[PDB]
């Protein structure tokens, strides 16, 4: 019996969600041409 | 001793976790990818595109030189790009 | 026994001997003030406030006496150069003597309190143990401080009963001690408005009186008494150190940036005036106004005060010194003797050229001359074999307007180059380098030295705040942690609340 | 006279007030909902 | 420097007078 | 004159003497060049 | 402990060691005053820093005339 | 709970990190910032 | 219970990540500083403040991205988003360098919050506050370098820009313009840092090589139990070894570990003092006696004078691009150069 | 070399004053019972 | 004078090494 | 006045060395049982 | 290592301290003028 949403959940996601977003953005940048 | 949160190994080896995240993780990754590939990042942050650092015949950098007119100076530089 | 770094902790529960030690520190500080003033008087040369002002001579305390209205000597001179002015007792010498006598009296009082430490006043009437009622002490001392602040503002600075304070024009040409009225409007919070100082001390002093009455009459809430350990004098040490390092940072900032309380005729110009060409702009404005009125170039430049020209010179920029380049600014470039005049450079075509000025960052700087549009027209080359802009090639000459060399023109390339090398420093002056055996290397001013000392001390006092505040809040574990510390108190999940055994699961 | 910079200062002060007030209100509400059992 | 040295030595001597008089080891009869 | 009960003896052991002398001498060796300039 | 005339006069001013008001007392009022003081410091800093610019307040030496 | 083995999770995640870093180096040699 | 006490309870709950009252300051500020760095390095340019590209989006790599300082014309402006410079325009704010002051300020307050966290946790668990005390060194370094130094210089522009290569440029600028290596306060800082590394290594190795045999395994880590009362290694044997090898050795563990605290902390504090000096250009740049001798005697040369020539080269060759607001134009013929290079 | 004259006394006192402080403390520790 | 000062300080440090090694307070087990 | 430069350090050491000798002896006498 | 039995404690009382300081300071005051020359 465990809760799902906790302070730890909030911390983990505040770090994780933007990280995936940024990694997608940088991956896309790899294909930009001048 | 543990503080009562569910163990991370238990969470990340569970079917439900991956049911959720096989959707969420790709969605965020694609959101970032599109943020770049649609050009919205340039607009949001004011970052020059490869063809917008200089005017065609220009070689001088558009440096901000006045504190309280800096916004207007940047806007004038952007117009001069056109 | 006590380690060497704890010897003075014997005073923590001995109020009388604490008062004695504080009296000794106060006596030493007052004695230092007197000694420093006497040394500066023995060394100071008051004969040229224009080109040899106090801030060129390494004077540290003299400007502080001058700021609050002490301006004359018993020898008959005044720092403004006036003649036949009698300051009464409160000359520089009188101030020094007063501080020395104060030092002696404080020494004697310290001896008395050290010997008669055991006074009934220092004992709690209920228990007979030494005890100080620190909250009411704070109220009393705040009331007294507020009274002194209000009196300083309402009587000394206003001139109602007192001399006033140092005030000057925006270019530091005609400073003097004047009475100042308070400025109650928004401009009173402008650091460069002296009336704001008067208004602040009046209003803050009144607030001090009121708040001191509050802190005398109203006891601390039990919550705060326990939280801040108001029974422990070390809490006062911690918070007082915090207030002091705050103040030190503030005064360092106002000294470095300039304010109504750091006049340039007392502490020297600021580095930012050089950065912004403040004085050069004023000089050019005056020259252009004269020329428009009809004067010749020689007349226009000869109308420029030597004092203004001297401000327009990088050797007076406080950001040009060195940590171990000791002594007065004079010990560097020399004792300034005269303005040589404004140097106008021209090439063979007669176009005026302008030497690029040295930024404060550079210990050395090349000599480059441009036209009014910023196009390079001449320079002093490093490699000669491919030189295109040499003074020889471009026929550079230099003509002087105003000052010693007024009306003289030079065409010999060595002489012209030497003058350009000096022109990178701004306005050109003749210096006496023999009197002090000056070595020709720039030094900072009292403004710079004060800023350095008080920034460093402020940082160190941040560490002091941390140390003594930690001691206050963790006094019960200063010698180590509980030998019986329950492992459950550090086990995870045992208590619902960290360190609260009442929350056991 | 309310200068543009004074209006901006008001904006910043009010924004900080909103941020801090929301933070503290949320913390107080959560602490009231989820109490420690003594 | 020389004036400072002379005056410093003199001031030290005067302080010594003070301590030798008022902080002497007290005579005590047997 | 009753003695003051707050007095405490002071100590500096030999290792502390050696450490302090090392600190002082090394600081002098470091800063002497800048003092002479 | 030695009694003196001045000590007798000053006695009352050092007689309430440890005395406190119950609970929170005037803490809320202290909190309000602290907030006002902080806002005032922010205003003064922004004026000195030229982030807050007010009519009639020229932050320069030219404020001397 | 432990439906998907943790060693499999770790191996797959490491492969993903390796792929991302490798793509970034490929970018070092292509497109913007390649000097070409 | 009162609402204050209920809130205290919740804040001090034992959970995976402790929050505390200090958390209310630490977590938003630390998150904003870190997130601002990542955001700027990913998407934001330095074109209008430095004439530089500084983000992944422009083509930089992890070594060359940065959140660069604002333009020199900004002076020491706080550059608030709602301030008179950006006037609430987020894009213009980013282009003007508001992210640098954003990061610096939220980071400073985050450091305050983290030190408060050290104090709060120490008080709750009943240990002494020496970790918080030691953290004062990083705070002194950060304040001196990122706030005091630029405050003494012309503007935030000359503070370090938040990036790898930008920090390297900061190092070389300090060498070229300040002769920072010659400064005895940096020298004491170097001693503190290198001596701290030496102590760390030597103590770790000494413990690991004077362990007692408390198990049969060839991997000796399992032979320690955190609740055991006995020392896990032989202080007597370690003392004998170092006495015979190096002449002196520790004999008091408490002094040993305090010394480990003292060395690096003191070194960093000394370096901070030196930087406070440099904020005013109060340098240890020259030795006057050597300069007088060299000026009069063209055959006198030392490594000191050689390094001064190197500094002159650095200044002349880097100033025009590193300080674009000065509009330096140094004709080729004025650049200092040795033979053939 | 034309060095700062006061450097000699500066260095001498910098060494001697703290060193003598330490020596005083150490010897008076040794002489204690 | 400066050379003498530098060398004097160095020689003092070496003497300190000698005393700290061979005239240390001996470690003594309890 | 053009005085002997070494006079300052000569005087300082002449005073300090014997004085510190005496102070050491006195303090270590006081600390004895 | 058996201790050396020839060791003796040394003393300097406060009056001797004062007398010695007086001698040293007065000698310094006397000879300083000749040292400066
Ligand atoms: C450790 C504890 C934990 C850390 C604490 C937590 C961190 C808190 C963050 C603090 C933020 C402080 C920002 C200070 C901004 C500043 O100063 O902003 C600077 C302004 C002054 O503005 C500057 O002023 C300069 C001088 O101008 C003047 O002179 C010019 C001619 O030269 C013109 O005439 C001009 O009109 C006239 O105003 C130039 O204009 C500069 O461009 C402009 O930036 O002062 C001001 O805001 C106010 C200055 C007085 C207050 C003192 C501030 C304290 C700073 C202490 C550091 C001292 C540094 C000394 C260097 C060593
Ligand atoms: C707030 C303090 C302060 C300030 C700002 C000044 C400022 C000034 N004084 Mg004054 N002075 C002061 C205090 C101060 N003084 C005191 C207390 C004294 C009594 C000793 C004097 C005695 C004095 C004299 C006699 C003279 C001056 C002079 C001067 C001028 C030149 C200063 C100079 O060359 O510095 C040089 C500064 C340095 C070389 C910096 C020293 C750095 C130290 C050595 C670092 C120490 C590091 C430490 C040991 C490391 C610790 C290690 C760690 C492990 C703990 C200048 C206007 C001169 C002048 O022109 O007067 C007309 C002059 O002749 N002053
Ligand atoms: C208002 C200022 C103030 C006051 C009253 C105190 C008072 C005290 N401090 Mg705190 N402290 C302060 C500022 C202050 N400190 C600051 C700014 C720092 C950071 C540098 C510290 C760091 C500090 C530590 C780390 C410790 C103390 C300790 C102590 C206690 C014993 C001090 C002692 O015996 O030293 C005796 C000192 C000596 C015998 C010689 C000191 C020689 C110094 C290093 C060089 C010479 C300085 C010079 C003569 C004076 C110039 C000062 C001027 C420039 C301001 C005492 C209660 C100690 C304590 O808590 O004990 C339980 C302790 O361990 N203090
Ligand atoms: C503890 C958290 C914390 C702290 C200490 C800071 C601190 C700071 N932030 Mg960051 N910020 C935070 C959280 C925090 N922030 C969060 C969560 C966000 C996201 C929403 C931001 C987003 C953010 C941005 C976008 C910017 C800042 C900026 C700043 C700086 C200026 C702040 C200022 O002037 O406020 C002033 C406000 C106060 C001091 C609040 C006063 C509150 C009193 C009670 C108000 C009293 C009067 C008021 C009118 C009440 C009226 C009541 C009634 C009439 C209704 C400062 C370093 C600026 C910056 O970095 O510039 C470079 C900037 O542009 N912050
Ligand atoms: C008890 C005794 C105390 C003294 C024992 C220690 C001896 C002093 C040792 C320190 C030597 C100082 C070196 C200065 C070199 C010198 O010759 O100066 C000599 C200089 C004077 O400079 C002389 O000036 C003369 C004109 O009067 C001539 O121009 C000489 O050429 C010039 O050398 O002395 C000072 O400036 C003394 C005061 C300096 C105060 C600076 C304020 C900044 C202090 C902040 C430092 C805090 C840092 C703490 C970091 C932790
Ligand atoms: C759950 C997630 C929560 C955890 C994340 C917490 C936030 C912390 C984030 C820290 C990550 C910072 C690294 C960002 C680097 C980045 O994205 O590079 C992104 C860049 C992208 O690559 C660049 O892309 C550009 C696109 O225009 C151009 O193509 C350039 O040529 C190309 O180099 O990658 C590189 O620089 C190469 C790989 C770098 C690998 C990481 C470097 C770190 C490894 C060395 C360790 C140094 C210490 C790191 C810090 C400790
Ligand atoms: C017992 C450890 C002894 C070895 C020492 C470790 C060497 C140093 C390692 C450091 C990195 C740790 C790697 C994990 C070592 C390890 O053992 O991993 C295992 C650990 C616990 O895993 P489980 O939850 O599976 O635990 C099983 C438990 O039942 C018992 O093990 O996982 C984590 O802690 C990783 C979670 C990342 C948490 C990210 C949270 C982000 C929050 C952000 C806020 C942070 C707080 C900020 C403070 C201001
Ligand atoms: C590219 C090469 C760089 C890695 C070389 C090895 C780094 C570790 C050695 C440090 C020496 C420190 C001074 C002695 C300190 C000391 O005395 O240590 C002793 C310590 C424990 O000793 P034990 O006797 O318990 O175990 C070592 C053997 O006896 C096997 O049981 O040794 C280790 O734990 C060895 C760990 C090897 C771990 C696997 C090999 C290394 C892989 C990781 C390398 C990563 C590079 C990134
Ligand atoms: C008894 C008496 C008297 C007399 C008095 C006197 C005569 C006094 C004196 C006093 C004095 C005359 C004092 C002095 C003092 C001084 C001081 C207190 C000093 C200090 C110093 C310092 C602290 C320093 C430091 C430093 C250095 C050295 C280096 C650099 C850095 C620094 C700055 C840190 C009379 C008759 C009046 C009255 C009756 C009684
Ligand atoms: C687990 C883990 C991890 C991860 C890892 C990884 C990620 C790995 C991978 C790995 C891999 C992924 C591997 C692979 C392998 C493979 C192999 C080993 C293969 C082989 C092959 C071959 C041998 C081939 C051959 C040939 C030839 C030669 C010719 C043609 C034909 C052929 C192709 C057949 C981590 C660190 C996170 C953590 C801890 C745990
Ligand atoms: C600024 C700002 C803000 C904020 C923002 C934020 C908060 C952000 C965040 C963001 C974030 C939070 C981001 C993140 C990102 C991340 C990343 C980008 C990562 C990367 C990673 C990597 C690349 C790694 C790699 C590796 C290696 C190499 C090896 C080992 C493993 C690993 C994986 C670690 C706001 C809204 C207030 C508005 C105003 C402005
Ligand atoms: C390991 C993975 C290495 C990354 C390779 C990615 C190549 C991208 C395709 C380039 C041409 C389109
Ligand atoms: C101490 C806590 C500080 C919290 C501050 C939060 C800052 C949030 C600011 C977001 C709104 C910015 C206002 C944008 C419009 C301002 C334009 C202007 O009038 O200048
Ligand atoms: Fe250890």
């Amino acid at each position: 019996s465990y809760p799902i949403f906790t302070v730890r959940w909030v911390a983990v996601h505040t770090l994780a969600v933007p990280t995936i977003f940024f990694l997608g953005a940088i991956a896309a940048m790899q294909f930009i041409q001048r | 001793g543990t503080t009562g949160e569910r163990p991370f190994s238990d969470i990340i080896t569970s079917v439900r976790y991956w049911v959720i995240h096989s959707i969420t993780i790709p969605a965020l990754f694609i959101a970032g990818w599109l943020f770049v590939s649609t050009g919205l990042a340039y607009d949001v942050f004011g970052t020059p595109r490869p063809d917008s650092y200089y005017a065609q015949e220009q070689r001088s950098i558009p440096l901000v030189t006045d504190r309280f007119e800096a916004k207007q100076q940047v806007e004038t530089f952007l117009e001069q790009l056109k | 026994g006590l380690p060497w770094y704890r010897v003075h902790t014997v005073l923590i529960n001995d109020p009388g001997r604490l008062i004695a030690a504080h009296l000794m520190h106060t006596a030493l500080v007052a004695g230092w003030a007197g000694s420093m003033a006497l040394y500066e008087l023995a060394t100071f040369d008051p004969s040229d406030p224009v080109l040899n002002p106090m801030w060129r001579q390494g004077m540290f305390v003299l400007p502080f006496m001058a700021r609050l209205g002490v301006t004359g000597s018993w020898s008959g001179w005044s720092i403004t150069g006036e003649t036949g002015i009698d300051p009464g007792f409160w000359s520089f010498e009188g101030v020094a003597l007063a501080h020395i006598v104060l030092s002696g009296l404080l020494f004697l009082a310290a001896c008395w309190h050290w010997v008669y430490w055991d006074l009934e006043l220092f004992r709690d009437p209920r228990t007979g143990e030494p005890a100080l009622d620190l909250p009411k002490m704070f109220g009393i001392h705040l009331f007294l401080a507020g009274l002194l602040c209000f009196g300083f503002g309402a009587f000394h600075l206003t001139g109602l009963f007192g001399p006033g304070m140092w005030v000057s024009d925006p270019y530091g040409l005609t400073g003097s001690v004047q009475p100042v009225a308070p400025e109650w409007g928004p401009d009173g919070f402008n650091p460069y408005n002296p009336g704001g100082v008067v208004a602040h001390h009046i209003a803050a002093g009144i607030v001090g009186i009121i708040a001191g009455l509050f802190h005398i009459l109203v006891r601390p809430p039990q919550r705060l008494y326990k939280a801040l350990r108001m029974g422990n004098i070390e809490t006062v040490l911690s918070s007082s150190i915090a207030a002091v390092f705050f103040a030190a940072f503030v005064v360092a900032g106002t000294m470095w940036y300039g304010s109504a309380t750091t006049p340039i005729e007392l502490f020297g110009p600021t580095r930012y005036q050089w950065d912004s060409s403040y004085f050069q702009q004023e000089i050019n404005r005056r020259v252009q106004a004269s020329l428009a009125s009809g004067a010749t170039l020689e007349e226009a430049w000869s109308a420029i005060p030597e004092k203004l020209a001297f401000y327009d010179y990088i050797g007076n920029n406080p950001a040009k010194g060195g940590l171990f380049r000791t002594g007065p600014m004079n010990k560097g470039d020399g004792i300034a003797q005269a303005w040589k005049g404004h140097a106008v450079f021209r090439n063979k075509e007669g176009e005026e050229l302008f030497v690029r000025r040295m930024p404060a960052f550079f210990e050395s700087f090349p000599v480059i001359l441009t036209d009014k549009n910023g196009v390079v027209k001449a320079d002093i080359p490093f490699r000669r074999a491919e030189s295109k802009y040499s003074f020889e090639q471009q026929g550079v000459t230099v003509s002087f307007y105003g000052g010693e060399l007024n009306g003289q023109t030079f065409t010999d390339p060595p002489t012209v180059k030497s003058y350009a090398r000096k022109a990178i420093f701004g306005e050109i002056f003749e210096f006496d380098t023999e009197t002090l055996n000056s070595d020709g290397i720039f030094r900072t001013s009292p403004r710079g030295w004060f800023t350095f000392a008080h920034a460093v001390f402020a940082l160190l006092f941040f560490f002091g705040h941390i140390w003594h505040g930690a001691r206050t809040l963790f006094r019960d574990v200063f010698s180590g942690i509980d030998p019986e510390l329950s492992p459950e108190q550090v086990e995870w999940g045992f208590y619902q609340k960290v360190g609260d055994v009442t929350t056991r699961r | 006279t309310i200068t543009p910079s004074l209006k901006g200062f008001f904006i910043g002060l009010l924004s900080g007030a909103v941020v801090l007030g929301l933070t503290f209100a949320v913390l107080i509400a959560i602490s009231q909902i989820d109490k420690v059992q003594r | 420097m020389e004036t400072i040295t002379y005056v410093f030595i003199f001031a030290c001597i005067i302080a010594l007078f003070f301590f030798a008089i008022f902080f002497r080891e007290p005579p005590r009869i047997t | 004159m009753e003695p003051n009960p707050n007095r405490q003896p002071v100590e500096l052991n030999r290792t502390s003497l050696y450490l302090g002398l090392l600190l002082i001498l090394v600081l002098a060796l470091l800063f002497s060049s800048y003092f002479f300039n | 402990a030695r009694r003196t005339w001045l000590g007798d006069i000053l006695r009352p001013l050092n007689s309430e060691y440890g005395k406190v008001a119950p609970g929170w007392g005037t803490t809320p009022l202290m909190a309000v005053f602290m907030g006002l003081f902080l806002v005032c410091l922010l205003i003064i800093l922004e004026i000195y820093n030229s982030t807050l610019i007010l009519d009639g307040v020229n932050v320069s030496w030219k404020a001397l005339g | 709970g432990g439906r998907i083995p943790l060693w499999i999770v770790a191996t797959v995640a490491g492969m993903g990190v390796i792929v991302i870093v490798g793509l970034f180096f490929y970018g070092a040699y292509a497109g913007l910032g390649s000097s070409l | 219970r009162g609402w204050f006490d209920i809130l205290d309870d919740w804040l001090k709950r034992d959970r995976f990540v402790f929050v505390g009252w200090s958390g209310i300051l630490l977590f938003p500020c630390a998150y904003l500083a870190l997130g601002g760095w990542l955001t700027g390095t990913t998407f934001v340019t330095s074109w209008y403040t430095h004439g530089l590209a500084s983000s992944y989006l422009e083509g930089c790599n992890f070594l060359t991205v940065a959140v660069s300082t604002p333009a020199n014309s900004m002076g020491h402006s706080l550059l608030l988003l709602w301030g008179p410079e950006a006037q609430g325009d987020f894009t213009r704010w980013c282009q003007l360098g508001g992210l640098w002051t954003f990061i610096a300020l939220h980071g400073a307050f985050g450091l305050i919050g983290f030190m408060l966290r050290q104090f709060e946790i120490a008080r709750l668990v009943g240990v002494r506050p020496y970790n918080a005390i030691a953290f004062s060194a990083p705070i002194a370094v950060f304040v001196s370098v990122f706030l005091i130094y630029p405050l003494g210089q012309s503007s935030w522009f000359f503070a370090p820009s938040f990036g790898v290569a930008a920090i390297f440029r900061f190092l070389l600028f300090f060498q070229g313009f300040h002769n920072w290596t010659l400064n005895p306060f940096h020298m004491m800082g170097v001693a503190g840092v290198l001596g701290g590394a030496l102590l760390c290594a030597i103590h770790g190795a000494t413990v690991e090589n004077t362990l007692f045999q408390d198990g049969e395994g060839a991997s000796t880590f399992r032979a320690f139990n955190p609740t055991q009362a006995e020392e896990t290694y032989s202080m007597v044997t370690a003392n004998r070894f170092w006495s015979q090898i190096f002449g002196i050795a520790f004999s008091n563990k408490r002094w040993l570990h305090f010394f480990m605290l003292f060395v690096p902390v003191t070194g960093l504090w000394m370096s901070a003092i030196g930087v406070v000096g440099l904020a005013l250009n109060l340098r240890s740049y020259d030795f006057i006696s050597q300069e007088i001798r060299a000026a009069e005697d063209p055959e006198f040369e030392t490594f000191y004078t050689k390094n001064l020539l190197l500094n002159e080269g650095i200044r002349a060759w880097m100033a025009p691009q590193d300080q674009p607001h000065e509009n330096f134009v140094f004709p080729e013929e004025v650049l200092p150069r040795g033979n053939a290079l | 070399m034309e060095v700062n004259q006061l450097g000699l006394i500066a260095t001498a006192l910098f060494v001697l004053v703290p060193s003598v402080f330490l020596i005083i403390l150490y010897v008076q520790t040794e002489s204690q019972q």
